[PDB]
């Protein structure tokens, strides 16, 4: 997240880091939905992804931090395109499930839609400026913009795609790299997952897309129910 | 999808 603070270590526990047995770095992030399941973006997955929760700096444990592995992954049936990324969202049942805690609770998904205006909360283990990385999460609020911003920017997305385009219009604030799979917070729900955008970050007039989590409001709630056949929003 | 897309 460029543009950005350093989070405040206790206003992110549904916040998760994705990261591999392979490697310390951190190229996704991801957002607890309830004890055992964790939503982020489809580009994020790994053959040994691995999850920290509870997680504010990545050398600096909390007490409560804890890892966990996948027991399955869960991505959308029907897309356009054939690697999914259309419909860039995953849900990753933990092997074991994680107790609510200080550091670790769960985010609520969207109660209603949010459209343009609205503003909201980005934030991730990304980049916060096009040399560095961070050790703890940064944040920054940003506000959901019309559509019409990213459609010549990303023509893979289009003006009936379900994402929601977002950023600061002036330039300056944006999410960046390793900040997909996280969570765009408005108004205390998780109504987005950091998808992409443009090179630099943080441009003027180049806000970026998340995947609209609203839309799949009820595929996720059937994957979780333990329905293997739903299919999602077309 | 453009290479310098994905975050
Ligand atoms: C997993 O979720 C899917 C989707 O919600 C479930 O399938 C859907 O089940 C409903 C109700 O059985 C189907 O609608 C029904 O259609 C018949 C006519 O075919 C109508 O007479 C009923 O009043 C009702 O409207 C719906 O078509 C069906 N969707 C598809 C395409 O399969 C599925 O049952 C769930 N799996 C579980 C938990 O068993
Ligand atoms: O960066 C995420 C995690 O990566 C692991 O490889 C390190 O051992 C942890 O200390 C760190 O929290
Ligand atoms: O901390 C989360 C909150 O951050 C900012 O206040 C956003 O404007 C608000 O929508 C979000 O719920
Ligand atoms: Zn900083
Ligand atoms: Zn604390
Ligand atoms: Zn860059």
């Amino acid at each position: 997240v460029v543009g950005g603070d350093e989070c405040n270590i206790n206003e992110h526990p549904f916040l998760v880091a994705l990261y591999t047995s392979a490697s310390s770095t951190i190229h996704c992030a991801g957002a607890l939905i309830n004890r055992e399941w964790v939503l982020t973006a489809a580009h994020c997955d790994r053959r040994n992804i691995r999850i920290k929760l509870g997680m504010h700096s990545k050398n600096i444990r909390n007490e409560d931090e804890q890892i966990r592995v996948p027991r399955g992954k869960y991505f959308c049936l029907n897309t356009k395109f054939p690697n999914g990324l259309d419909k860039d969202i995953m849900l990753i049942r933990l092997r074991r499930p994680v107790t609510y805690s200080t550091h670790i609770a769960p985010v609520s998904l969207p109660s209603r839609s949010r459209g343009v205006g609205s503003r909201c909360r980005i934030m991730g283990w990304g980049k916060i400026s096009t040399t560095t990385y961070p050790d703890v999460p940064h944040c920054t609020n940003i506000f959901i913009v019309k559509h019409k911003w990213c459609e010549p920017l990303y023509p893979w997305v289009p003006a009936d795609s379900r994402t929601l385009c977002a950023g600061i219009l002036k330039g300056g604030r944006d999410t960046c790299h390793g900040d997909s799979g996280g969570p765009l917070i408005c108004n205390g729900e998780m109504h987005g997952i950091v998808a992409g955008g443009s090179e630099p970050c943080g441009q003027h007039l180049k806000p970026a897309v998340y995947t609209k989590v609203f839309d799949y409001n009820n595929w996720i709630q059937s994957i979780i129910a333990g329905n293997r056949t739903v299919t999602c929003p077309p | 999808i453009a290479a310098w897309y994905l975050r």
